[PDB]
């Protein structure tokens, strides 16, 4: 079953991963954490290489992950307190942010493999792998789970195809079915965040009463609050979060578990999302399928 | 018709109206990935690009290529 | 006895052209036939380029083209230089014209499209080939085309531009007839789009007995059309012609046109499997202009950005109004202020400036050139370099190099 899949990634270097031509923003770990987050929303990017200006190289990575951590961890009122994000520095939370635990930057050179960048991903638990050529020394691209799987699905070719894929999701076991992490309609903004510290899931699939699917609350919603400034009030429903795109959005995209795992991923690489959230007849959730069990279902198998 | 004619050696050489078209002021298509960019014009790539600094801290940058590929570096520092 | 370069002995000669004349080989054992540029190494002496030459012969190396005069070997003595070429009968362009009088579309058209595949080769190999004339291009026995002379040619450089002028009057752009920086795919386009024009009308679209009246009728973009052909090829040649270096039609722009379409082989240009190929190089690999158009679906991470929005003002580069001596003086003295050096070459506006990593022992150099934007203001450009494990980062680097520089000449 690794006859295929397995060899193509060792075949191949993470640069021809990268665009033809792409963009990517560093801050320095002098800025301040405020002027940082606004700098990602206006810039496109949800991910930026923290440089140092003293050592003169690339401490970390700053995700939209810092900035729900930052939020849940230090706030008091809605209405209260416009008070230690602000000042706060990049540096500064940074060490607040380590006093619990010592985690050093990762990176993968452009002429390694892709596998060694699948395992990177899967090893660390990272969503944000950076190219960085070693000879230069300039990040290049930020890999992405979502970038692997459309450049897997779309590169491959038909021939050594006809065996592993064509069997069903609720065959294979694939994705985490026993514990979902989801919020309700009416759930806080701020205990959405808090679930999102306390576990490292990337998504919250929303709930009714009857518990199916009407919404999904992706980490990369949250980014959203420092896009339209409204991150001060955090009592709001996710719900009522989401309502800024709720006329522009077709649905919640999901799965069913007797479906092909060939039929998921290919709607996935085109939907261009990072996960799906298998349901019934009733919409009701029954358990959740992202790029990184894909990902971690294609390295052994 | 020949033959062969003239060169202008008044200075300072007037800027070449190429560089004053920069990529990261033109907008991309809708549907595709923010991180894109079109392919830069050779010309412009090694050239800076420093953005207007109306914040204390000072935001400049420029398109850099690869061996076939080519990356636009934005870089935050405060002043 | 007889002059030969090796089984080549020479011969007839074909003409003078650029620098050398040049003349036919014929094979001493098979009888092959071959077109061989005389340069006297006396003659080249005397005029002073020693890089000019160096990236010329390095250049037409590698070319392997059917439209692009092919260079098989160059042989070099004490004596003079020589290059073999493969030859060519029928002579120039501008000798098939005059003596068939007026070319149609049926026919231009086809050459046409060879010669722009051509010069699409150079441009895709970062060469510009300068002097584009009917009388500069060669027709095989099967009377397709051949780009010859590269003389005149230059190589192209990352962030670099072309100051040089030369050539006769009429196929130069009218930046080139007014001694303007030029990054060289344009200076090409305009001069084959005159080209395109003779092989239409005969007569050349910019013509007069005197200069500068001829360069004051180039830089005008008004130029005759004839009621000879269809309004397509009008609206190329004036696309294509077009006084505005910015507003001129790309090498893109003309494979997009349609009277260019029309009849063209697949062979010339090297490109179910065409909606496939779209995701090979779609959105995927590179950024789409905007599409007044059917709505289609952004980015995940490209909508809540959008959504929320429907500013954003980046600048050139450090830009003030003083004088130009006046200016790079009350710079120099901020370069010098700080540990880095300048060494400056050939123009007084023009510094090379350089400095060692203060925390590695890393060295990124860099370039700043004093342009002009209009008559009460100046400009001043910051380019990066190239030189050929580490835990620090050129580009960065000169990042940081600049900003430093620029925080002493803003407060
Ligand atoms: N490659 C990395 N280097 C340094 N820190 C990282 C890296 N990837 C993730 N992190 C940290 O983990 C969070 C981002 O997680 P994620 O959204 O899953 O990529 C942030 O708080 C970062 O500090
Ligand atoms: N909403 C969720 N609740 C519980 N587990 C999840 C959830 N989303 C993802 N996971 C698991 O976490 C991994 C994916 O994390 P991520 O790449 O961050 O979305 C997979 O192993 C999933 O089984
Ligand atoms: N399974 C999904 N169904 C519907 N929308 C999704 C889904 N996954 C992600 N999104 C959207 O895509 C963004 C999150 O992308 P990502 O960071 O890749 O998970 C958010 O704007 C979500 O609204």
């Amino acid at each position: 079953n690794n006859s295929v899949y397995t060899s193509f990634m060792k075949s191949h270097r993470c640069y021809d991963l990268i665009p033809t031509s792409s963009k990517l923003v560093v801050f320095d770990t002098s800025l301040q954490v405020k002027k940082a987050f606004f700098a990602l929303v206006t810039n496109g990017v949800r991910a930026a290489p923290l440089w140092d200006s003293k050592k003169q190289s690339f401490v970390g990575m700053l995700t939209i992950t810092d900035f729900i951590n930052i939020l849940h961890r230090y706030y008091k009122s809605a209405l209260v307190q416009i008070y230690e994000l602000e000042e706060h520095k990049i540096e500064t939370w940074r060490e607040v942010y380590l006093q619990d635990s010592f985690k050093p930057l990762v990176c993968i050179s452009p002429n390694a493999s892709l596998f060694d960048a699948v395992s990177s991903l899967i090893r660390n638990k990272i969503h944000r792998l950076p190219v960085i050529d070693p000879e230069s020394g300039n990040t290049l691209y930020i890999l992405t789970h979502k970038r692997i799987l459309k450049f897997l699905k779309l590169f491959i070719t038909e021939f050594p195809k006809p065996e592993f894929m064509s069997k069903s999701l609720e065959e294979l076991q694939i994705g985490t079915y026993a514990n979902i992490a989801m919020v309700r309609t009416t759930t806080p903004v701020y205990v959405a965040l808090g679930i999102f510290v306390q576990h490292r899931v990337s998504a919250l699939p929303v709930v009714d009463e009857k518990g199916r699917v009407v919404d999904i609350y992706s980490k990369f919603d949250v980014i959203n609050l420092a896009a339209e400034k409204t991150y001060n009030n955090l009592d709001v429903s996710v719900t009522k979060a989401l309502q800024h795109r709720s006329h522009y959005f077709e649905g919640v995209l999901k799965c069913y578990l007797h479906e092909t795992l060939e039929t998921i991923i290919n709607r996935l690489v085109e939907a261009e999302v990072h996960r799906l959230v298998v349901v019934d007849e009733n919409d009701v959730v029954k358990g959740i399928v992202s790029l990184s069990d894909i990902l971690q279902a294609l390295v052994l198998t | 018709y020949a033959f062969r004619s003239e060169e202008r050696f008044k200075s300072p050489p007037i800027l070449p109206p190429h560089l004053l078209q920069v990529i990261l002021n033109k907008d991309t298509n809708i549907s595709c990935d923010p991180a894109l960019l079109p392919e830069p014009n050779h010309v412009m790539l090694n050239h800076l690009y420093a953005l207007s600094i109306k914040d204390s801290v000072m935001v400049l940058s420029a398109t850099h290529r690869y061996k076939k590929k080519y990356v636009t570096t934005l870089l935050y520092k405060p002043i | 006895g007889s002059v030969k370069i090796g089984h080549y002995i020479l011969g007839d000669t074909l003409g003078v052209g650029t620098f050398g004349k040049v003349k036919v080989g014929k094979h001493e054992l098979t009888g092959h036939k071959v077109a061989v540029k005389i340069l006297n190494r006396q003659k080249i002496r005397s005029l002073d380029v020693v890089g000019k030459i160096r990236r010329e012969i390095q250049n037409l190396k590698l070319f392997r083209h059917p439209h692009i005069i092919k260079l098989y070997q160059v042989i070099s003595t004490p004596s003079d230089i020589f290059m073999v070429m493969e030859y060519v009968s029928g002579g120039e362009l501008f000798d098939y014209i005059c003596k068939n009088g007026r070319l149609d579309e049926k026919e231009s058209r086809r050459l046409f499209q060879q010669i722009l595949s051509g010069v699409d080769y150079c441009h895709r190999h970062m060469v510009v080939h300068r002097d584009l004339k009917p009388e500069n291009v060669l027709l095989d026995a099967h009377m397709n085309a051949k780009i010859a002379d590269f003389g005149l040619s230059n190589m192209m450089s990352d962030g670099e531009f072309l100051r040089t002028s030369c050539g006769s009057p009429n196929y130069a752009a009218p930046e080139v007839i007014s001694g303007r920086l030029y990054a060289g795919p344009e200076v090409d386009i305009w001069s084959s789009g005159v080209i395109l024009y003779a092989l239409l009308c005969g007569t050349l679209p910019f013509d007069d007995d005197h200069v500068p009246t001829l360069f004051k009728k180039i830089c005008d973009g008004i130029f005759y059309t004839p009621q000879y052909l269809n309004p397509s090829v009008i609206s190329l040649l004036k696309h294509m012609l077009q006084v505005d270096p910015m507003k001129r039609a790309s090498i893109k722009d003309i494979r997009e046109h349609e009277w260019f379409k029309q009849d063209l082989p697949k062979y010339l240009f090297p490109e179910i499997d065409n909606r496939r190929i779209m995701n090979e190089a779609k959105d995927f690999y590179l950024a789409t202009s905007p599409p007044d158009h059917h709505l289609t679906r952004p980015h995940p991470e490209r909508v809540p950005f959008l959504v929320a929005e429907t500013r954003k003002a980046k600048w050139h580069l450090g830009i003030r109004s003083q004088s130009r001596p006046n200016d790079i003086m009350a710079e120099v003295c901020r370069a010098i202020k700080q540990l880095d050096y300048e060494w400056k070459v050939v123009n007084p506006y023009y510094l090379r400036v350089r400095r060692k990593n203060p925390v590695t022992s890393t060295y990124s150099k860099m370039s700043l050139q004093l342009y002009q934007v209009d008559s009460r203001t100046y400009l001043l450009d910051f380019r990066s370099i190239d030189d050929g494990p580490r835990p620090g980062s050129h580009t960065i680097e000169f990042f940081e190099m600049c900003a430093n520089l620029i925080k002493i000449l803003a407060q």
